[PDB]
DNA sequence: ATCAATATCCACCTGCAGATTCTACCAAAAGTGTATTTGGAAACTGCTCCATCAAAAGGCATGTTCAGCGGAATTCCGCTGAACATGCCTTTTGATGGAGCAGTTTCCAAATACACTTTTGGTAGAATCTGCAGGTGGATATTGAT
DNA sequence: ATCAATATCCACCTGCAGATTCTACCAAAAGTGTATTTGGAAACTGCTCCATCAAAAGGCATGTTCAGCGGAATTCCGCTGAACATGCCTTTTGATGGAGCAGTTTCCAAATACACTTTTGGTAGAATCTGCAGGTGGATATTGAT
């Protein structure tokens, strides 16, 4: 069963992410400070996703079901499965 | 030895990581937490895998976003530190609570 | 027999263009330029960011475009940069920019 | 169905020798289709709001000038009248 | 002119029998009728279209609204829209 | 009326007409029209009973847009779902920083 | 000049109802500025919305119409 | 002769202006201010009297939150007078530049 | 702690602008009964691709040590905004033509709707082509110690 | 500025993977061509409600003084970045069964399509009514000073 998967989001990964987003010197706390804000993040689009594949009676959530998600939430993705 | 000053390596980095365009999340750790909210919201449920490749491409997306807006917070605030109060201003800010 | 992007001059398919405007269930009508029109747009449209992404490989020595270069195409141009500043391109990175007070030394 | 041949042409046009990987062409439909779906409901609304039952080359217009930025949406208002008028006298 | 002044004000009285209402507050009421309206109309819409169905059935509606409103508020709306059909349906 | 056989005090007819002439989709279905005005009344109701409070607070009878505002944005799920709307003549919540106020 | 004519006691009452308690004195010129670009976005979508429907007469539904495309939305003024 | 200290008559004043839902500029100097932006637009439009109020509405609407949100940068940056920056940082955050 | 100036809160008074009550007219709903059409669920099922088990190997996460430096907290100072009383220049308010915003009638260019015939973009099947990923090496910067 | 340690650069070189290449099938498009319906431009017109302007009125500009705030320079203690050793778990290459998606056909409950009869929610003209916003009195909390 899995449980406590959001640590696996790793510091060094985090790290890396920040880099990307320019971010020079990086606080101890951050990095669960991040695992928050992506774990509420990720409900939300899921939760969304997931509504939608329900709706269609599937038991697959397809990536076209992400994409709507992502775009009910000002968030459109382009180039997806 | 040889030791480069503290935050050469990290500029370093940061031009390393702003040319390429590769997740930088590992894959199958980020598969199980959105298997684990997934089924802790509905059951029996199957996922594409591009259906899970959508979602790490728009999560880090956000996150990077979201770095570079604390990454300006903190240099408002005259540090080069980003902070948990720096994510909470963003995060405020961009609407997310505000 | 004469197609209608033909007789418009476009390579995009009014004929198509026209089907996904009466699918889309946007009015009870659909005029004849109405799909004509758009479809010269959005042709217009694609003709502009392609010659961009197609630039950007240029200048990274690729002779295909990927979709970095559809990226740095669409953040360096201000106007492709605001049509689209709600869209994720996947595969795409940032445009490199580090703050300056970053950056060591002085001068 | 896709816009993938379409936008190979026009590319072959700005760019002879240059080509695009599927991923990009991939990106290159989704663009199209935003695009595409933005400017027709904006003309959608704008015919409910004039209580107008057809949508037309004019309210396509209008829409493509609340929906595009600067000179782009000056550019495209060309290439869309052009495009009427000509493919208007031929037949 | 159509509004839902006059609707608003039945249910206003439903539950505040003593409180009247300004008229710029009834127009905001309306605006505010109009817009989950149309923001729940064009959710269902949507969904109707990528499942490519014709129709747009209380089902569509009733999704849109899980979609739109925030959790609890949600729980009720449905509640709420299973039972008026519930009542429509059993009724001859 | 329709709005009667749902037992309703919305329109459930005007709503149905609303949805075609919308071109949402090429059919409605009966419900549809019924279900969506059974939550229109439901939200109308969530607002007008909160508003209706705050002007009983206010110590007035009659609600005006001042009492809209209020009563939306004290409350966290209403707030959200007009988290993007500006209701005219609303003014703001009272609200101060508190790293503002005179040193005690 | 009639930006200038947005007066400093009225921008200073705006910031007071944000809770806005000292302010430096550079933020004037800097607040019309935020204000012209503010209508000159909803101002042209209005506008354009006017013409759309020939008339020569801006109605409060043409901003209301503009204000909902800047994701601004506006309840009073009908929609 | 009683004077009043720096911040109290503001504080006074925040208080106030909180209460109140009126607008907060005069009237004439903003239908003046929308016009000339409307004439560069098209010529010879006329407005009607609710258009005008509807964006002065909103205007002040939007200022208003503009300013919380300045305020909340200055506060961030261990200050209580909101500065020309602090609402530049405010705008980047919000899109409203990037 | 002690006055002394102001501001703020409150119980009450009352004209009036706007909310309410009443009648009447009415086209445009919205309800209702007939009968013709159809979307999409049910039932069978082909077939894609999701889960998942197995294994070998190094790309990388983990955890530790060390010290450089950045953030936090204290002090100090010049300059900048807040508060005020003076003063009048502009906005505000109530009135009066006429310009367009709409309500209505007309009628033709243009959009269904239907039946065919024709051209095509999608494609699955196989197989030849090619841009660059990624490995190598060694000449040019970038850094940090002295 | 010199010098040793490292990382960055970049052009040459080879190989698999993903791209450009065809043969033919072709349902579903897209095109062509009467026949029948109609939406909305266009010209005419009355009624609002908008632009303009006069003069009663309710704020704003302006100069002064100074309290206190932000910017600057300083100190120090702790926490984050670099470098390193170690070894695990992710990535990769493959294969298998079977779920459950998506295709195809059947076919009735539900929906569109008029057509007829009833009700009703919007409007316009008129009179009645009433919730409260400004207005005053007077007590008392708040603030700034000595």
């Amino acid at each position: 069963v899995l449980r406590d998967n959001i640590q696996g989001i790793t510091k060094p990964a985090i790290r890396r992410l920040a880099r990307r987003g320019g971010v020079k010197r990086i606080s101890g706390l951050i990095y669960e400070e991040t695992r928050g804000v992506l774990k509420v993040f990720l409900e939300n689009v899921i939760r969304d996703a997931v509504t939608y594949t329900e709706h269609a009676k599937r038991k697959t959530v397809t990536a076209m079901d992400v994409v709507y998600a992502l775009k009910r939430q000002g968030r459109t993705l382009y180039g997806f499965g | 030895p040889h030791r480069y000053r503290p935050g050469t390596v990290a500029l370093r980095e940061i031009r390393r990581y702003q040319k390429s365009t590769e997740l930088l999340i590992r894959k199958l750790p980020f598969q199980r937490l959105v298997r684990e909210i997934a089924q802790d919201f509905k059951t029996d449920l199957r996922f594409q895998s591009s259906a899970v490749m959508a979602l790490q491409e728009a999560s880090e997306a956000y996150l990077v976003a979201l770095f570079e807006d604390t990454n300006l917070c903190a240099i408002h605030a005259k540090h080069v530190t980003i902070m948990p109060k720096d994510i909470q201003l963003a995060r405020r800010i961009r609407g997310e609570r505000a | 027999a004469k197609t209608r992007s033909s007789r418009a001059g476009l390579q995009f398919p009014v004929g198509r263009v026209h089907r996904l405007l009466r699918k889309g269930n946007y009015a009870e009508r659909v005029g004849a330029g109405a799909p004509v029109y758009l479809a010269a747009v959005l042709e217009y449209l694609t003709a502009e960011i392609l010659e961009l992404a197609g630039n950007a490989a240029r200048d990274n020595k690729k002779t295909r475009i990927i979709p970095r270069h559809l990226q740095l195409a669409v953040r360096n141009d201000e106007e492709l940069n605001k049509l689209l500043g709600r869209v994720t391109i996947a595969q795409g990175g940032v445009l490199p920019n580090i703050q300056s007070v970053l950056l060591p030394k002085k001068t | 169905e896709s816009y993938a041949i379409y936008v190979y042409k026009v590319l072959k046009q700005v760019h002879p020798d240059t080509g695009i990987s599927s991923k990009a062409m991939s990106i290159m439909n989704s663009f199209v289709n935003d695009v595409f779906e933005r400017i027709a409901g904006e003309a959608s609304r704008l015919a409910h709001y004039n209580k107008r039952s057809t949508i037309t080359s004019r309210e396509i217009q209008t829409a493509v000038r609340l929906l595009l930025p600067g000179e782009l949406a000056k550019h495209a208002v060309s290439e869309g009248t052009k495009a009427v008028t000509k493919y208007t006298s031929a037949k």
